[PDB]
């Protein structure tokens, strides 16, 4: 079986949208 | 051509300008490339 | 099979100010 607990994620999650190279 | 001006036609994207060596930590998936004002600045030699 | 995970989240369109290091990475992002 399984549970379905809930849990807060904070900052999380992120990800490179595209694939440019950026700095600074 | 890595330092004399030159029209470029890289992949479709045209323009114009120099070549040079560049440490740029491109992870191996940045590919075009830009810069702060999102213009090509930076373009992997897809070959090498 | 043979012989405390699950984490499932859904995203949603949010515009985010992402902080870029020195090195192409993201250090930082914020929800604004
Ligand atoms: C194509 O480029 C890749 C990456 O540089 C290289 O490993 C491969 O040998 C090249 N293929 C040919 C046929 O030149
Ligand atoms: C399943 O059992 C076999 C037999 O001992 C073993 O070789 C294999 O690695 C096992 N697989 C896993 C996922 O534990
Ligand atoms: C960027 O990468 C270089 C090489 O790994 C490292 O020495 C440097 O500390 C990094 N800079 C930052 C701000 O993390």
């Amino acid at each position: 079986t399984t549970t379905q607990s809930y849990t807060n994620s904070f900052t999380r999650g992120v990800y490179y949208p595209d694939k440019v190279f950026r700095s600074s | 051509v890595k330092n004399k001006c030159v029209n470029f036609n890289f992949n479709g994207l045209t323009g114009t300008g120099v070549l040079t060596k560049s440490n740029k930590k491109f992870l191996p998936f940045q590919q075009f490339g830009r810069d702060i004002v999102d213009t090509t600045d930076a373009v992997r030699d897809p070959q090498t | 099979l043979n012989r405390a995970d699950y984490y499932v989240g859904y995203l949603q369109p949010r515009t985010f100010l992402l902080k870029y290091n020195e090195n192409g990475t993201i250090t930082d992002a914020v929800d604004c």
